[PDB]
């Protein structure tokens, strides 16, 4: 019954800082044994897995995204967000969030995506 | 930094017939693959994990086996609703990686 | 006190008079009377507090939120009959409990209408303020730590491990680090020791020496163990414990572990652990020369479930250390993956 | 280990598992033929007898000279076992036991021999202290009751910690042993409260049994380290230093901070010095009524004994010279 | 069984083998391990008894609704898996427990897929359904109690008494109205006994004649207490018990006294009782002719308060029968008002 | 009473509050001046002695002999009493002791001639038909036991020290003597029992489990012999043991067969009949034996000059007069 | 911060029956240290009293309406409501419905009210 | 079935000034009595309970004193916003019932 929906804007000019941010509901963003992952797709392409973070603070990012992604977890607010600088045209995608179910597998629930248009 | 291979990268069929997917890996991965649906315009569902463990609501006539670097996704009877693009994912180690994925047309 | 005793292991048994220290962890999920001071002189001392700027209270152990749930109706009752517009809410606490700058006055004049003798039977309750007076929870952002009393309350009697029986507290006058006395116990017995308190289970042994043997803890404190309940103070490292001096851990030479040092970087962020010295399933450690050196704590599985199968460390000696928590196995800060490399794996951000 | 317990002072009973200490204090040797082997040597290269650590250790030879003596017969060992009674307090010797290398290879008792091996007794003017044993026997395991006993083999000044019990709980802690029991309470500072003695050796108790070993000075211990003191803050009282000069000679003593009856003590600045212990009564049994002292507190340190009450170093005669009261001939 | 006990009235310990009876109240509160038949042979059972009519579930007792607590997550998790579109809601307990009229059906195939074992440690939680199998909560107007299953299962092993032990428990075959005597326990030694299980404390003693002493209530069960486990069965009367017979109570001249019937209308929609024989504060009873008839019990206090000075029975026995509960003091139905009449008085409208 | 106790099957311990029973199979009068009074007055009416009830008075009466006749000699009293052993059963005398309405104002003695006898082999001095029979009760239990001279006339065994408990599927009836177990089974049966005496008291209904609708002929213990009148003391396909070895010191009922003994069911068998031993007075074993309709294990009696079998079960073979048979009814 | 709110009909025509509901917001109205009572108030005369209930189910009814009222306790709804039978141009007033705390006199928190008219 | 009767009906007072009101009962109420305050268009309101006892967020100026028959409430320092009416209650038996009213006007 968890549902997520993320949100952003729609389009940013190249060099500067991308941010989105996905809302949970139906669950809480503090419970015990779960993670929380973005995914992108590029049109024409396949899938591309940009990391995850722990509510407890632990983090991995992809190493293809050289040191220009970050996320965060907003307690207040029910929300985990991430950010990606230097924003060019090859990062141009939908953007996905997801919650995995922790020590099982990479067993998870997607949102229904957002468009960020990069010109 | 584990290069996931699909073949065939597409293929058509007809109502009640069987298709065959493979998915390649560039290592030996354990049991840590699974199999995504992605409806047009949808978000990718998760269909099987672990290789052969089927999610709750979920079709019986998938199927998946295979262990070590060669995998294999069946559809035993394909429907009308089963037109859509299919990925293998890999998370035997971070960062996860997905197949270019494989569509099925209806013929 | 007068006991008897039994081990059925041997079939013995023994009675007379004497000193006993019973295992007590988590005796604060029990039915018991808490009775901070009194019903005035603590609206008093929160109103006070309250006008010099103390936002809120961080607490000390699980026992201080049990008590500030148990009279926050009946100090909320009073406080609204003097006219105060004032609320105090309470919530739930997080591992580990930092510690806070300030602490509570103690009061001169006492509030004037009110009651005595908590547990009134029947009052009219508060309407809810604008002002609120945060007892722990997921509040940091609207007041920070730095703006928190902490350590506030000591015990003057307790029947504890009673049920049914009254705790009576009272606000400190001093300015102290050290935790509550009241209701700590230390035993030694030939080969065999304990530091216990309501929250802390730590076990030592002798072998060719004194060494630490297992530690059961629900609840990360970050004051200070005090060396009158301490055994064996002299001529100790700080640096050579266990579990860190800032999180309650005895300095005592039976928090020591030959080839280990303090574990600064663990896991302190559960809801309770266990310190142990044997090895997780599936894993297999060696001491070798050419491993890595000391870092935050690993878990033994990864973030999809996968088991790491070799381990490496320096110097140790075996068994290794290892955390059992709810979400699996940690080793030690010593010990490394040999093949994995350890951006792979999940680590822990918590310093003490 | 589970158990249950009361508080007869508030009528609370609860039961569970943890760690107990009770008040224990108000055998059976190494090997039949390995003991016997470890004296013969011991004999051989000078060593006159044994002087006991603790009246434990000359119960057990009490309750195995005949054996022994049996023993060393059937092997024929021209030598046997006298064993006396003790004399507080129990000095140390220099010299240990030897382990055996070897082993030599039974109610009928051997006929007076001429050589003597005497254990803790009146014997000293036959041979003196530089030529006993002392502190020669460790507990190798504690419990039935058999109490299993051995021979060691390095050489140590520190008291047997398989027989130590030391517990603090709130505002209450006790060190114990076999023969000591010693409560200190939580005042305005942590002090000695009471302590009861049935023996006085001269041992060392071990750091790993004790509380608040840190920051100590070991003149202002009560029980003197001589003594088997604990180097502890709770071995210590606001005014007073270590009672080297008390009553060490009584077979059993009771340290207790009260008057004793039909006296008074009053603190001033123009009392005598620190000096031995005095008992309260002369030899005729004459009470002395009045008492002084520079700087105590009250109530006073006293000694009991079965012989009468004694004061504490501090404390003196107001008026009566001290060439006509009874005065502790012992230091520690 | 090997036991030792002490009884630190003067002194007595003594040791040695066989029946010990603990007093084993409130044991539902505690932490426990609780295995029904198995995942797929319940998700079988309860898909049948949906199938077949029975909408939900009466509870017999407290640990039945942990029971239920427990496993919901799982037996939730598993019949999504076989498509079966139902969800069990567990609500709270009302006192009294009504009987219900079904059973669940023992399957005889038992779901497929699923898994064994009670306990699996990751899966994925199933979504709501439209369907609902609920067990006591507010939900009477949904379904009534004429459709509901109860009394259905049965111990098979358990340690109650000892934290974190396994209980076991099987859907039964046949129709009965007992309690589960896997739990408990009587003993008479001397001049005393007890009548005890999980929620039923319940001491009589040797007077001139056998009598009830006081009972401990927690819960109000309406099953039957067995014969075999009961003292003194033969040549009584059900019109002369304390406790009724359709209340669990137990068929014994332990369950009698002098003057008293039984008691059908008394405070059973309590939380928690006890039952004692002692005049409540600020009331006195005399015995005369001229006092009313029995009727439903009545509180001691009115609805604003007020204690109500004396009362009369026409040939009960002094001390007076009463019950103690959070609300205040009940009297028994022979004890009525002697001055105050009885329209002004709460009263009991719950009848065994 | 507070405890801690122990299940070794699986290792789990607990303590707490409660009632415990305990396994005690495997002494001081009312008064000096008033016993010396109530024996006296139970004399000129002819009462010459004491049948005891239990073991416990029987060494109660031998504890207190030489100071009771000692207060006897300073009354000026010509009378002595002597004190034996016991045989079993432990037979009922019709008379009670009776309750002086006052008090006697006042180095063993020489016998004298007149003589009251406590349980001995002396039926001829003066038979059972004048003998006083249960009359003390217990008083205070618990160590000195108190004891005091019953004023009414009862049947019933002292309830003071009896105790009875069942928790869950074992059920236990014990006293000072008797130790009864009982099982639950597909239905509640009689599971192992040890006597360590044989006495003829009633069994207090207060004190038995499950005591309705019971019919006095299936009690494997009889009614007589101081059984429980309780479904806890029945097994299918056994009736009351009336017959048994009752003789004996100390008996202990198990089902089991024999080391070396075989028991069938048939129907050619015998009918039922007094207990037999499994072994001929030479020692020599009999191998088979069969009874009508049983339930195995069947029932045998073991006390130490070696197995009874119950009534049913009868030899095969073997005539039934080269066993030794039982010569005492209930 | 317990809110009560009464409602109804407006306007009742006499023989005919009134039917009154209040509803409890920021409680609940099965807790168990509270009953439930209605007062009305004649316009210009004075307050009346008609009586109380628990959720258990004891009540109270004022003897000066002869046998006419009736109280009712709906859980679902989280309201409790009044019924009055056989009514005449006498019953107009106010009508407030009241949350009182058991044994403490008659501490209570008050509704809104509401009119109630009986005429055609 | 128990009679409350307040007197004086209505007063009119000054700002600053004392205002008394007494009520009486038909028989003895030992302290089960409570005052209430009505303004216009609005619910009655609890002021004092018990005789005595003031509830929370009520000026100090209100006061009660009496027992048995005979009961007070004066208002020490009247304020403009003392202009309602006042009820006197008792729930010593049920049914529980009110007296007739005082309506106190403030006087310029």
């Amino acid at each position: 019954e968890v549902q997520l929906l993320e949100s952003g804007p729609g389009l940013v000019k190249p060099s500067q800082t991308l941010s989105l941010t996905c809302t949970v509901s139906g669950g809480s963003i503090s419970s015990g044994g779960y993670y929380w992952s973005w995914i992108r797709q590029h049109p024409g392409k396949g899938l591309e897995w940009i990391g995850y973070i722990y509510y407890s603070g632990s983090t991995y990012y992809n190493p293809s995204l050289k040191s220009r992604v970050a996320m965060s977890v907003d307690t207040s607010k029910n929300q985990f967000s991430l950010t990606l600088s230097s924003v060019t045209a090859a990062d141009t995608a939908v953007y996905y969030c997801a919650r995995a179910i922790d020590n099982f597998y990479d067993n998870s629930i997607w949102g229904q995506g957002t468009l960020v248009t990069v010109s | 930094d584990i290069q996931m291979t699909q073949s065939p990268s597409s293929l058509s069929a007809s109502v009640g017939d069987r298709v065959t997917i493979a998915c390649r890996a560039s290592q030996s991965i354990t049991n840590f693959l699974n199999w995504y649906q992605q409806k047009p315009g949808k978000a990718p569902k998760l269909l099987i994990y672990a290789v052969s463990n089927l999610q709750s609501g979920v079709p019986s006539r998938f199927s998946g086996s295979g262990s070590g670097t060669d995998f294999t996704l069946t559809i035993s009877s394909v429907r009308p609703e089963d037109f859509a693009t299919y990925f293998c994912q890999q998370s035997y180690s971070p960062p996860y990686t997905f197949g270019q994925g494989t569509k099925v047309d209806i013929k | 006190h007068h006991g008897c005793s039994v081990d059925f292991s041997k079939k013995e048994t023994r009675c007379g008079t004497g000193v006993f220290v019973y295992n007590d962890v988590e005796a604060w999920r029990d039915r018991y009377k808490y009775h901070p001071d009194s019903p005035r002189r603590l609206a008093a001392a929160v109103k006070q507090a309250w006008e010099d700027g103390i936002c809120g209270i961080s607490s000390v152990s699980r026992m201080e939120n049990i008590m500030w749930r148990s009279v926050e109706g009946e100090l909320n009752a009073i406080l609204e009959e003097n006219g105060v517009q004032l609320t105090v809410v309470v919530g739930s606490v997080k591992n580990p409990m930092w510690r806070g700058p300030q602490r509570l006055p103690v009061p001169v004049n006492e509030l004037p209408h009110g009651w005595k003798a908590w547990g009134k039977s029947y009052f009219v309750r508060a309407a809810k303020t604008n002002n609120s007076f945060v007892v722990d929870g997921d509040t940091l952002k609207e007041c920070p730590l730095k703006h928190r009393a902490w350590n506030s309350f000591l015990v003057e009697d307790h029947g504890f491990g009673v049920f049914h029986t009254s705790v009576w507290l009272k606000v400190r006058e001093d300015y102290s680090l050290e935790c509550d006395p009241a209701v700590i116990g230390t035993a030694v017995k030939g080969k065999e020791a304990v530091h216990s308190d309501l929250g802390y289970w730590i076990e030592s042994e002798k072998n060719d020496t004194w060494r630490l043997k297992r530690a059961h803890l629900i609840e990360m404190k970050t004051c200070e163990w005090p060396k009158s309940h301490t055994l064996w103070t002299d001529g100790i490292e700080e640096s050579d414990l266990i579990i860190p001096k800032s999180l309650a851990g005895p300095l005592s030479h039976h928090n020591t572990r030959e080839g280990y040092r303090t574990q600064m970087k663990g896991p302190w962020h559960s809801e309770e652990l266990e310190i142990r010295f044997e090895e997780c399933p599936g894993t297999k450690v060696h001491v070798e020369e050419t491993c890595g050196t000391r870092g935050p704590s690993l878990r033994s599985t990864t973030a999809s479930g996968r088991v790491i199968e070799e381990w490496c460390c320096r110097e140790c000696t075996m068994p290794p250390l290892s955390f059992r928590a709810k979400d699996g196995c940690w080793y030690g800060m010593e010990i490394r993956p040999r093949k994995e490399p350890e951006s792979n794996l999940v680590r822990s951000m918590v310093t003490a």
